[PDB]
């Protein structure tokens, strides 16, 4: 289940509802 | 596999619509500033204008869907652990109780377009949960993201 776990985190990164990129800058 | 489905553009499309309160089609520095300002932070307009013009080829002063998509879709690394480690946990632990509940992880899961089963749900969280307490603590999460083994 480590795959799905990472997928959830990886997918979240792509979704970035907070805009990690823009938010950071 | 390289599937890539509407679920990808949809997620971005949804977020984009959020940035553009006046669904004009293109996000403007002003609108962007308002959203950013209401994000618990207020960066200098200097980098904001430069950053926007940096990606926006025709640097028209607004980010188009195509630009927004590639902008994020392209940039996806880290450069900040405390950011990804905290941002993720913050999302998983919505209630921010220090533990990830199946229900919380259940949504964060299917909410991504995935139909799991009772068996999968168990191993899904039960696997990460080292204490088998049907919950995952931030500590366990960090270790799971580190060694993983
Ligand atoms: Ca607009
Ligand atoms: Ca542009
Ligand atoms: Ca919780
Ligand atoms: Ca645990």
């Amino acid at each position: 289940a480590r795959q799905r776990w990472r997928s959830s985190v990886s997918i979240v990164k792509n979704r970035a509802r907070r805009f990690r990129m823009i938010s950071n800058l | 596999a390289d599937i890539l489905s509407e679920e990808q553009i949809v997620d971005f499309k949804e977020a984009f619509g959020l940035f553009d309160k006046d669904g004009d089609g293109c996000i403007t520095v002003e609108e962007l500033a308002t959203v950013i300002r209401s994000l618990d932070q207020n960066p200098t307009e200097e980098e904001l204008q430069d950053m926007i013009s940096e990606v926006d080829a025709d640097g028209n002063g607004t980010i188009e869907f195509d630009e927004f998509l590639s902008l994020m879709a392209k940039k996806v690394k880290d450069t900040d652990a405390e950011e990804e480690l905290k941002e993720a946990f913050k999302v998983f632990d919505k209630d921010q109780n220090g533990y990830i509940s199946a229900s919380e992880l259940r949504h964060v899961m299917i909410n991504l377009g995935e139909k799991l089963t009772d068996e999968e749900v168990e191993q899904m969280i039960k696997e990460a949960d080292l204490d088998g307490d049907g919950q995952v603590n931030y500590e366990e999460f960090v270790k799971m993201m580190m060694t993983v083994r």
